[PDB]
C-alpha cells in the first residue's frame, strides 16, 4: 500500500502495481543438507583460549534443554564434534592406565609370592598417581594426552 | 654407540602420528562459475552414494559454505562424512576413502578434496606448510596467478615436496561495468542515483527494518529474478534524469564479460597468494620448508615476498634453545652422583649405563619403522631415568 | 600499562552525555602511549634525485608498516605528514568567471571518485535456472590527476561539458608541505620509533 | 635417585619452542610423581609393610 | 552488500587493516575479501591474553570506522575473539517436514542460536545460509518503466 | 573551509593504497583582504556574492 | 504514618525502612521472566500473564 | 517532534560549557488533544496543512 506517487487524478501509485511484495529469505545463496534430509546447519566456532572439551559439553547440555521445548517434528543432532575424537582418544589411555595397573599387580603377585604383600605396593600406586593430579592441579597445568 | 648414531640418522623424523579422526572432510568445488543449483545437485548426489556405504553412519553437508575461507561461494560446497566407531567398522578411513574417490571423484568430474580434520590447523597436523607469497609490487592478480603458477611447476620439479597447491583463483567470471562519465552527464544524472539504482535492482538493497516477531527484520529492495538473470539487463532498467525523461541504463553503462578472483586475500597489508605444501615422505617437514623457500626465491625473488603462516611461522622463528639443556640435565646428574657417591670417577658409570636403553629403543623404532615422533623422543626420557635407577642402586 | 587503558576508556565512556556533540562524531581514542624515542632513523636519498615527497611516501608505504610489526616498537612515525594526494588547486578567478562555487566542485569529486555498490547478476532466485551467477564489478575512483581533471562539473547548454580541468589545476603532492627533515645539512625524513612500554 | 631423576627432567622442560611445551608437561609430571612417590615409599610403605 | 571483491578490499579491507597494524603482540594478519563479505583474522604471538588482545583491536578499528562506506558502518563490524575453526557443527531438521527451510533457519536464529552464543566457551555461532525473515520488495523494471 | 584551506573529500586507489583528495585555493589565499573580496559564493536565487 | 494516611485515598502510600544490605532479598522472593516469543502487543501479553 | 515534544537542534556555549539548544511549543498549545489543530506543516507546493 506505500505510496508512492500521488497521480494529476486522485488515484495513488503503489508498490502493489509496480512490484510483488512477500516475506522470505535474505539471502538465498546457501543451503544445508543433513543425510539428504534438509536442515539448518549452526557452526560453533571456539573462542580462543577455551578448552573444548568443557565447550562442548555445555553446548549439548542446551541443547538437550532446548530440545525439550522443541516445536513438534523438529529434531537436533550433532553430526560433526572434533571433541568426540579426544574424548575417546583420552579414554582410550585411561584404560590402558587400568589394564597396566592390573599387569604390573600380577608381575607382583609372582614375585612377592604372598597375596598380602602384593597389597603394600597396589595401594602406594593410585595414592601417588591421585596426588600428581592435585599437583597439576597447582601448577594449572591440565589433563591432556601427554600427562595422562 | 656407532649403532645409535646410525639409528638417528635413518630414524625419519616426525611430530605426530596421524591416527584415523573418524570423519572424513570432504571439500567439493564446483566450476569456478558455477551457480548454488548446480552445486546442490552435485552434492545430493554424493550423498546418496554416501548413505549406501555401509561404512560411512552419517553426513553433514553446508553447501555454498568454504571451509578455509569462511566465506559464502556459491560454487564451493563442504560435505563432513562421520564414519562409524572404530569397533564397528572394518575399513580404516583411508580405506573409505577410497571408495569414495573412485566412485564419484573420477565420474562427476567436480573438482573433490579428501582431507582428514584437523583441531589445530598447524598443531594438529604435521608439514602442512601453508607459506604466503605477498607481492610488494601492484600487479594484476591475473600476472600473480601466472607467476605462482610457475613456481607450482618449480615445486613439482623440486626433489620433496607434496601435493603443493595454490588456493588463489583467478577464473570466475566477472561482468566488468564501464561507465562512459560524459554520457552520463549529458543526460544530467548523478552517479550515486545510477548505482543506487543498479544496487536496488540487480543487487539487494537494505532499506529499514520492519517488525515482526518481537524481532527487527530487515526490508530488502531486489529486481525479479528473471529480470537480473543475464546480461544486457541493464536495457530494461530506467533512471529518470533530471529531467522527466527515463533514462535506459544501457545507453551510460556497458558490461563486459571478464575473469577476476572472487577472493581477494591480503597477508600483512600486501596482496597475497597462499601456497599450501606438504612435505614428501623422503624429507622431513623443515628440509621441505626451506625448499619451498627456495622455489619461491627462485621464480618469485624480484617482486613477490615469502612469507610463512601456522606451523610454519612457529617453526621458522622458534630459535629454539634447549638444545645443551640436554646435556645439562645429564651434567646435573653427574654432580648430583659424584656427592652422593664421594667420589669424582664413580658417577661416569651410571652415565654410561643410559645409552643401553636408548639403543634398544631408536632400535626397535627404526625396526618397525616408527619415526622419531615426540612420542619416542619422550618415552626415551622415561627409559633414561629407569636405566638410572638401576645403575645407581647396582653401583651403591 | 593495559589495565590503565581499559580504565580510562571506561571512564570516556561513562561520560557520552558530558561530552560535546562534535567530539562524539568521531570518537576520542583511547591509546597506550609512549614518549620515549628509542632511535631516530632517517632514510636520504643519495642521488638526490628522489623529491622529499617520494622519499616519505616510499618510506610509509614500504619501510614503516614492517617496523610498526617489530616488537617493542611504539608507535612508529616519520616527522612529514607528506602524504600523497590528489591536491586541486581551485582557481578562484576562473570559479568565478565559468560561474561555479567551490561547493559544487566539492560535490562532483563526491560522487564522481567513488566507488559504489553492484550486484550479482544471474543469482537466486531465479525461474530459469542459468548455469553460472556472474559477478558486476566497477572502478569508480579515478586513479589518475588527468582523470580527476575530466570530471565533470556541468553541461553548460550547449553540450559541452565544463571540466574541473577548465577551473583548477589538479597535481599530485603531500597533504602538509609544512615541515621538512635534515641529516648533517641533507635532505630526509626523520622517523621516530617509540619503545612500547615494559 | 629422585634427585637425580629429577635432575634429567627438568631441563627438558625448560626446552624453548612450542615443543618444549609438550615435552614440558610431561616432564613436569614424571618429575612430580617421582617426588611424589619417593614421599610415599618412605611413609606410606614401611607402615603398611 | 551487493560489493565487488575488489572494492571490498579497497574501501573496507584496507582501512581497518592499517588500523591494526600496530596492534600489540600481533604475529601476523590475514584478510580474505570476497563479493559481499569481509574477513580479517589478526593472529597473536603465543601467550598472548585472549581478551587484551581483542580489546586492542577493538580500540584500533574504531578510527577506522568512520573511514567506511556508510552500508558497511550500518551492519555490524564484529570482533569476536573466536578462530575460525569449528568445533562442532549442530543441525537441527524437520522430522514432519511440515516446515519450511526459511521457518526452521528463523526458529534457530531467533532461539536456538542466541543462548548457544551466550554459552561460555562459544566465540562465535553462526548458522548457514542467511535465512532470516526480511520483507522482499521484487521489482519488476517493467512495470516501473510503464508507470514512471 | 574549502578555498582558504585544505578540504578532504574522498579516498584516491594510487599505489595500492587509498590516499587523500584534498581541495584548495591556490595563492588566492596570501593577502586577507584580496582573498575576501575574490571568492564569490552562489546564492540561492543563483546570483553570485 | 500508615495510619495518617490510610484515610488519604489520592495518594497511594507505602512506607518502607531503609533495607539492611544494599543489595538483598530479604524476602527471599523469586523473580521471573516470562519472555514472550509470539510477537504479542504488551497489552495482550499482560491478560496472559 | 518540534511543537509537541522537545527538539533538540544543536548546542550554544555558557559559562565555558556547551549546553543544548531545545525548541518546543508553549504548553497551551500542548496542552489538550485538539493540540494538533493549532500544528501547521508547509507541504511542496508551498500550501500550509
Amino acid at each position: 500500500n506505500i505510496i508512492l506517487r500521488v497521480n494529476e487524478d486522485k488515484s495513488f501509485l503503489r508498490i502493489k502495481d509496480v512490484a510483488k511484495v512477500e516475506i522470505g529469505a535474505e539471502q538465498y545463496n546457501s543451503t544445508g543438507r543433513l543425510n539428504t534430509s534438509a536442515a539448518v546447519p549452526i557452526i560453533i566456532n571456539l573462542q580462543s583460549g577455551a578448552n573444548a572439551v568443557n565447550t562442548a559439553k555445555l553446548i549439548n547440555e542446551k541443547m538437550q534443554e532446548l530440545s525439550k521445548n522443541f516445536p513438534q517434528g523438529l529434531k537436533y543432532q550433532i553430526p560433526y564434534d572434533t571433541t568426540i575424537f579426544v574424548k575417546a582418544s583420552i579414554k582410550e589411555v585411561i584404560k590402558t592406565f587400568v589394564e597396566a595397573l592390573a599387569l604390573v599387580l600380577v608381575v607382583m603377585y609372582l614375585f612377592l609370592k604372598n597375596f598380602k604383600s602384593t597389597i603394600i605396593p597396589m595401594i602406594a600406586v593410585p595414592v601417588s598417581l591421585l596426588g600428581t593430579f592435585a599437583v597439576l592441579y597447582v601448577l594449572g597445568f591440565s589433563i591432556n594426552l601427554l600427562t595422562l | 654407540i656407532g649403532f645409535i648414531a646410525y639409528l638417528f640418522k635413518i630414524v625419519p623424523s616426525s611430530l605426530v602420528p596421524s591416527e584415523d579422526q573418524g570423519v572424513i572432510m570432504s571439500i567439493i568445488n564446483l566450476p569456478s562459475g558455477s551457480s548454488i543449483h548446480r552445486t546442490i545437485e552435485e552434492v545430493d548426489t554424493i550423498n546418496k552414494n554416501a548413505t549406501q556405504m555401509k561404512e560411512i553412519s552419517s553426513s553433514v553437508s553446508l553447501i555454498g559454505f568454504d571451509l578455509f575461507t569462511s566465506s559464502l561461494k556459491e560454487n564451493a560446497a563442504a560435505v563432513f562424512f562421520i564414519l562409524k566407531d572404530w569397533s564397528q567398522r572394518e575399513a580404516s578411513s583411508d580405506q573409505i576413502i577410497a571408495q569414495l574417490f573412485g566412485q564419484y571423484a573420477a565420474d562427476r568430474n567436480a573438482l573433490s578434496y579428501f582431507l582428514n580434520l584437523p583441531p589445530i590447523p598447524g598443531l594438529s597436523l604435521t608439514g602442512g606448510f601453508e607459506m604466503y607469497a605477498q607481492n610488494k609490487s601492484g600487479k594484476d592478480y591475473d600476472a600473480i596467478q601466472q607467476d605462482v603458477n610457475k613456481m607450482l611447476e618449480l615445486a613439482r620439479t623440486r626433489k620433496e615436496l607434496a601435493n603443493v597447491r595454490t588456493t588463489l583463483d583467478t577464473s570466475f567470471p566477472q561482468y566488468k561495468l564501464i561507465i562512459d562519465r560524459d554520457k552520463m552527464k549529458y543526460y544530467n544524472l548523478n552517479m550515486q542515483d545510477v548505482f543506487n539504482t543498479i544496487s536496488a535492482t540487480i543487487g539487494t538493497y537494505y532499506v529499514n527494518d520492519f517488525p515482526m516477531l518481537g524481532k527487527n527484520f530487515q526490508v530488502n529492495i531486489r529486481a525479479l529474478g528473471d529480470f537480473r538473470n543475464t546480461q544486457d539487463a541493464l536495457k530494461n532498467i530506467y533512471i529518470r534524469s533530471s529531467d522527466n525523461k527515463m533514462i535506459p541504463l544501457n545507453s551510460f553503462l556497458t558490461l563486459v564479460r571478464s575473469a577476476g578472483p572472487d577472493d581477494v586475500k591480503r597477508f600483512n597489508l600486501f596482496p597475497a597468494a597462499l601456497i599450501q605444501g606438504d612435505p614428501a615422505p623422503g624429507y622431513t617437514s623443515g628440509q621441505a620448508i626451506d625448499a619451498i623457500a627456495e622455489v619461491a626465491k627462485q621464480s618469485l625473488g624480484d617482486e613477490y615476498s615469502i612469507a610463512w603462516s601456522g606451523s610454519a611461522y612457529q617453526e621458522v622463528s622458534s630459535k629454539g634453545a634447549g638444545a645443551y639443556a640436554f646435556v645439562l640435565g645429564m651434567i646435573f646428574v653427574f654432580l648430583i652422583l659424584a656427592a652422593q657417591y664421594e667420589r669424582w670417577l664413580m658417577p661416569l658409570a651410571v652415565i654410561t649405563a643410559v645409552p643401553f636403553a636408548v639403543f634398544g629403543s631408536i632400535l626397535l623404532v627404526a625396526l618397525r619403522g616408527f619415526d622419531n615422533d615426540i612420542y619416542f623422543q619422550t618415552g626415551l626420557l622415561l627409559l633414561i631415568g629407569l636405566s638410572a635407577k638401576n645403575a645407581i642402586l647396582i653401583i651403591e | 600499562p593495559d589495565q590503565a587503558a581499559i580504565d580510562v576508556n571506561n571512564r570516556i565512556s561513562a561520560a557520552t552525555a558530558k561530552l560535546p556533540e562534535a567530539v562524539k562524531k568521531l570518537g576520542v581514542t583511547v591509546r597506550k602511549s609512549s614518549s620515549t624515542i628509542l632511535e631516530v632513523v632517517s632514510v636520504y636519498s643519495e642521488d638526490s634525485s628522489m623529491n622529499d615527497i617520494d622519499i616519505y611516501n616510499y618510506v610509509s608505504l614500504n619501510i614503516l608498516d614492517e617496523l610498526k610489526r617489530i616488537p617493542g616498537v611504539g608507535d612508529a612515525s616519520a616527522i612529514g605528514n607528506k602524504n600523497y594526494s590528489m591536491r586541486i588547486w581551485l582557481e578562484p578567478d576562473l570559479l568565478n568567471k565559468f560561474g561555479v562555487t567551490a561547493n559544487d566542485v566539492i560535490n562532483a569529486v563526491n560522487d564522481q571518485n567513488a566507488q559504489y555498490a553492484t550486484g550479482k547478476i544471474g543469482e537466486e532466485p531465479v525461474v530459469n535456472k542459468s548455469p553460472q551467477v556472474i559477478s558486476i564489478t566497477m572502478q569508480g575512483r579515478l586513479q589518475t590527476p588527468q582523470e580527476f581533471e575530466n570530471i565533470i562539473l556541468r553541461v553548460n547548454e550547449d553540450k559541452s561539458f565544463l571540466r574541473i580541468k577548465d577551473v583548477a589545476k589538479v597535481e599530485i603532492g603531500a597533504e602538509q608541505y609544512n615541515s621538512t627533515g635534515r641529516l648533517n645539512t641533507s635532505a630526509a625524513v626523520p622517523i621516530i620509533i617509540n619503545l612500547q612500554s615494559g | 635417585i629422585v634427585l637425580v631423576l629429577c635432575a634429567v627432567f627438568i631441563p627438558v622442560s625448560f626446552i624453548s619452542g612450542f615443543v618444549g611445551e609438550i615435552q614440558r608437561q610431561f616432564a613436569l609430571t614424571l618429575a612430580i610423581s617421582v617426588a611424589i612417590s619417593g614421599f610415599v615409599a618412605l611413609t606410606l610403605t614401611p607402615s603398611l609393610s | 552488500t551487493g560489493a565487488d571483491a575488489q572494492t571490498i578490499a579497497s574501501t573496507v579491507a584496507t582501512p581497518i587493516e592499517d588500523a591494526i597494524n600496530g596492534v600489540d603482540n600481533m604475529i601476523y594478519m590475514d584478510s580474505t575479501s570476497s563479493p559481499g563479505q569481509m574477513k580479517l583474522t589478526v593472529y597473536f604471538n603465543i601467550g598472548t591474553d585472549p581478551d587484551q588482545a581483542a580489546i586492542d583491536v577493538n580500540n584500533r578499528i574504531s578510527a577506522a570506522t568512520a573511514k567506511l562506506p556508510e552500508a558497511v558502518k550500518k551492519l555490524g563490524v564484529t570482533v569476536r575473539k573466536s578462530s575460525s575453526t569449528i568445533l562442532e557443527v549442530v543441525s537441527v531438521y524437520s522430522e514432519d517436514s511440515s516446515m519450511n527451510d526459511i521457518d526452521i533457519y528463523n526458529y534457530v536464529s531467533l532461539n536456538i542460536l542466541d543462548e548457544l552464543k551466550r554459552i561460555p566457551g562459544v566465540g562465535d555461532a553462526s548458522a548457514i545460509g542467511n535465512k532470516n525473515y526480511s520483507m522482499r520488495i521484487w521489482l519488476e523494471p517493467d512495470l516501473l518503466n510503464k508507470f514512471g
